[PDB]
RNA sequence: AAUUUUUAAGGUAUGUAUUUUUUUU
RNA sequence: ACGAAUCUCUUUGCCUUUUGGCUUAGAUCAAGUGUAGUAUCUGUUCUUUUCAGUGUAACAACUGAA
């Protein structure tokens, strides 16, 4: 979802997209490396694989 | 148009005040120091018990009707608008905020 | 396969996704019997979204429609999506259109209900033994960890104003006095 | 008087305990810093306006306020003392400035304002501080 | 080492509810919703302004229309009456009935 | 056990009571091999009595 | 158990199910169980309410009416229609168990059937016919007989009542009024 | 051409009161 | 007319918890039936010409022609 807001000052805005695309890359970047950590058979535990899965 | 910063306000409040007081002496015409201590360098002024008492209950008066007139509001503001539904004061508050953001 | 909607199970729809969102679905079937989710959600979207459009067509649609279900062959939700209209809606005039050519909130308040209730009991207690004569004391809720603070017994953390040059010294005098005069006055007339 | 201890008691409990877990919201500073004051005991009132300096000093309607609950009993060497303090923290303040001069109009005293708008004249505040003088 | 699983439950009692309960929760919360959290009054619990004023619930549980005495079996039924004609009536009727005297 | 499953009850079911396993097979396995899993010859060991009975 | 388990569909079930709350009421006590059953009359479901209604009379034979009695004479005020039914047809079972002690309770229910027969809505006029005519029956020969002249001053009006369920419990009140009166 | 043995914890809450010799009007 | 005080009123301005966080939306789960019968809202039509019959406690209603 987009996310667009009625009436809110731009740098907020501006603001908040930065951060969140710090947090998506964090995120997407852990999905990858717990992903190839799984593949390779390395021990996920068990959580991490079925959280992962939700990531991916 | 206009908002107005912290400074100004405070300057006309002041301006307010200045001419109540001089209201205050006009109709009470109407109607009609410095010493330190050697030992240690604490200051003492003499006071007219008058006009601190007249202090104290201009002070505890205006509270009373800024809280009155804040009420007021209160009261009216929430028997003005039904239009659209509300679960609970807190909500018509909000959305009558919405209201501000107009 | 009825699955119908009376005009009260869609009144209560539009105040139950006013109130939880369109996310919340789950919640939305608790409020209504009778529906699942994945029925609440279906005629929230096909229907009862006041931003979807009924309304009748003009000369420029039934041109536009006529384009794009030539231009694209049956798909209606795609050509829904450029008519910004529900597909049900746009199908429904297209088929009409071709024979056109035709011939813990409340626990804890509860609580502290009870805990009151219990207040006034002892109040209520001492008064009576007063009235015959034996006094008796209020109780301390004991402590809870070994640090535990009685607010009553101290000022409890007593920071002195400042020393200053203008030397008050007489005004605490008024004040103790009439400090005094309160509590003086308790003993008796009782506020 | 237990009808009296018992509340302030519990009062004190409540209060403390919320100002406890949160340092800010002077909010609520404020309000029980009133309590103390209605049940006319000054010298605890006096320490929660001071405790809650500590907290913030650049807050404003705390400044101000305790200079009301010292004017109101008219306790004045001390609500004097206290604008040392003051005004020498934020000097650069209007509002400060003002309460201190218009509480000084109605106490007569024009030698004090004469020697105060010396000073708030030689720290060259600006034009609205200087018309006032 | 069931622990590998992922449910749980608390120790306290017994946990479901009986169907019955649900119904009487459920009923509740949709007559909060269409009443828009309104605290429609009791008839004989001697009058908080109404969102209206003219709704109220007899000795028993129904609610009633006190201009129009109609007796109502749900909120969905009373908005239905108060977006009605009768109701319309009722209010002009008065209407003329208070500004005939004061 | 493909007996009667179905008709346990329905609706009333606490999450783990639908959802968890049944620790009654497990019980049934470990019964009929416990002269074995339970035996004295054990490597290392120690002795415990239950409560009221003579098992150890 | 036992009241959630009356929701079934058979019927022998919920007939021995009321029957063990007399079991258990004389075991321990009547007012730990009725504030159990009283409980349950605010549910919709109607199976429930009439056999809670039953249990109630089945707890005031057993424990005694004077237990029961003015416990369910106060829930008779709660402002819910579904209780104050429960509570008059609880009344009409309590009745025909004791037979022919209600002799001793009349009177109190007189201001009690006071306003159901004045009250608005079709079906308390109903059960509270359909009291009286246990309470005449077996009550008829005592002598109170000025009770049932009240209550008859508050039925002849009923005579010109329509629906089924209503008119002949009005019908069954009045042939047994007949009794009392002559 | 040679492995290797087991104990705790995440499950049965947690909280409050309770045995006291009558503090001087 | 004017310096000017106090109460009442509108507006501008000021404004309240303007939702406690986090992850794989954190996860998952949900409505018995049949026979007889009443109660209660809303929508739609009529207060509009005479007489003759049916009908009604009396109306009403129904039935004909100018
Ligand atoms: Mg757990
Ligand atoms: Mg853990
Ligand atoms: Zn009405």
């Amino acid at each position: 979802i987009p996310w667009d807001v009625p009436g809110m000052p731009a740098p907020i805005k501006k603001i908040i997209e930065r951060y969140i695309k710090s947090k998506a890359d964090a995120w997407v970047s852990a999905a990858h490396y717990n992903r190839e950590r799984i593949k390779r058979g390395a021990h996920v535990e068990k959580t991490m694989v079925k959280k992962n899965l939700g990531r991916l | 148009r206009g908002g107005i910063s912290y400074d100004q306000l405070a300057k006309l409040s002041y301006e307010k005040t200045l001419r109540n007081l001089a209201t205050q002496t006009q109709n009470s015409s109407k109607q009609d120091k410095v010493q330190k201590d050697t030992k240690t360098g604490k200051i003492t002024i003499a006071d007219d018990d008058k006009l601190v008492n007249k202090l104290a209950v201009s002070l505890q008066s205006e509270s009373k009707k800024r809280y009155e007139a804040r009420k007021r509001q209160m009261q009216n503001a929430k028997t003005l608008y039904g239009v659209e539904s509300f679960i609970n004061d807190k909500n018509k508050q909000f959305n009558e905020k919405l209201s501000r953001e107009s | 396969k009825g699955g119908v909607w009376t005009n009260v199970e869609d009144q209560i729809l539009k105040a139950a996704v006013q109130k939880y969102g369109t996310h919340q679905w789950s919640k939305v079937a608790s409020l209504l019997q009778k529906k699942t989710a994945r029925q609440s959600e279906l005629r929230w979207n096909e229907y009862l979204n006041p931003k979807l459009n009924f309304t009748e067509f003009s000369k420029e649609e039934d041109a536009q429609l006529l384009d794009l279900a030539r231009e694209l062959p049956n798909q209606w939700r795609t050509i829904a999506d450029m008519m910004a209209r529900p597909a049900q809606v746009c199908v429904e005039r297209y088929n009409r259109l071709l024979e056109s050519e035709d011939s813990k909130a409340t626990r804890k308040i509860r609580e502290r209900m009870l805990e009151e209730s219990k207040r006034i009991a002892e109040l209520q207690k001492r008064r009576e033994l007063k009235q015959a004569g034996i006094n008796v004391a209020i109780k301390k809720p004991k402590k809870k960890y070994g640090t535990d603070i009685d607010y009553n017994e101290d000022i409890v953390y007593e920071q002195a104003p400042m020393p200053g040059i203008y030397d008050t010294s007489t005004e605490d005098r008024q004040i103790k006095k009439k400090f005094e005069q309160f509590e003086r006055k308790v003993n008796r007339k009782g506020l | 008087l237990e009808e009296l201890r018992e509340y302030q008691r519990r009062k004190r409990t409540e209060y403390e305990g919320y100002l406890k877990r949160n340092r800010l919201d002077m909010g609520q500073w404020i309000r029980y810093a009133q309590f103390e004051i209605e049940q006319h005991d000054m010298r605890r009132a006096r320490s929660i306006f001071e405790r809650a300096l500590l907290v913030d000093s650049s807050f404003i309607p705390l400044w101000i306020r305790y200079i009301d609950a010292e004017l109101k009993v008219k306790c004045i060497n001390h609500a004097r003392n206290l604008m040392n303090r003051a005004i020498s923290t934020l000097p650069r303040v209007d509002k400060l400035w003002y309460k201190y001069l218009i509480v000084e109009e109605s106490l007569n005293n024009v030698e004090i304002v004469r020697s105060l708008y010396t000073k708030w004249c030689s720290l060259e505040p600006g034009v609205n501080a200087w018309n006032s003088f | 080492m069931n622990y590998l699983e992922g449910v749980g439950s608390k120790k306290g009692g017994g946990g479901i509810a009986s169907e019955s309960q649900f119904n009487l929760q459920r009923r509740k919360e949709v007559e909060s919703l269409l009443s828009k959290g309104e605290n429609v009054p009791y008839t004989f619990q001697d009058e908080q302004v109404r969102s209206n004023p003219y709704i109220y619930k007899n000795h028993s549980g129904k609610l009633v229309c006190k201009l129009c005495n109609t007796m109502h079996m749900s909120w969905s039924s009373v908005e239905r009456h108060l977006g009605g004609k009768k109701h319309g009536l009722n209010v002009l009727r008065r209407g003329i009935s208070i500004e005939k005297s004061s | 056990a493909s007996g009667f499953e179905d008709s346990m009850q329905f609706k009333k079911l606490t999450h783990a009571q639908r959802t968890g396993l049944s620790q009654i097979p497990n019980r049934r396995f470990t019964l009929w091999w416990s002269p074995t899993i339970n035996r004295a010859n054990v490597y290392v060991g120690f002795l415990v009595q239950l409560d009221l009975t003579g098992i150890f | 158990e036992l009241l959630e388990l009356l929701k079934s569909t058979n019927k022998e079930i919920r007939r021995s199910a009321n029957a063990t709350f007399g079991f258990i009421a004389e075991a321990i006590g009547p007012h730990d169980v009725l504030v159990a059953l009283l409980n349950n009359l605010k549910v919709q479901e109607r199976q429930l309410r009439v056999c809670t209604a039953v249990a109630i009379g089945i707890v005031a034979k057993v424990c005694g009416p004077y237990n029961v009695l003015p416990v369910i004479m106060n829930e008779y005020t709660t402002p819910e229609t579904n209780v104050q039914n429960g509570v008059l047809k609880a009344m009409s079972f309590m009745f025909e168990y004791i037979g022919n002690m209600s002799k001793d309770y009349i009177y109190f229910i007189t201001p009690l059937l006071e306003d159901a027969l004045t009250d608005r809505d079709l079906v308390h006029r109903q059960t509270a016919s359909n009291v009286i005519t246990h309470l005449a029956l077996n009550c008829s020969g005592t002598g109170h007989e000025d009770a049932f002249i009240h209550l008859m001053n508050l039925l002849i009006p009923n005579i010109f009542e329509t629906s089924p369920h209503a008119i002949m419990r009005i019908l069954e009140g009045l042939e047994a009024l007949s009794q009392a009166l002559g």
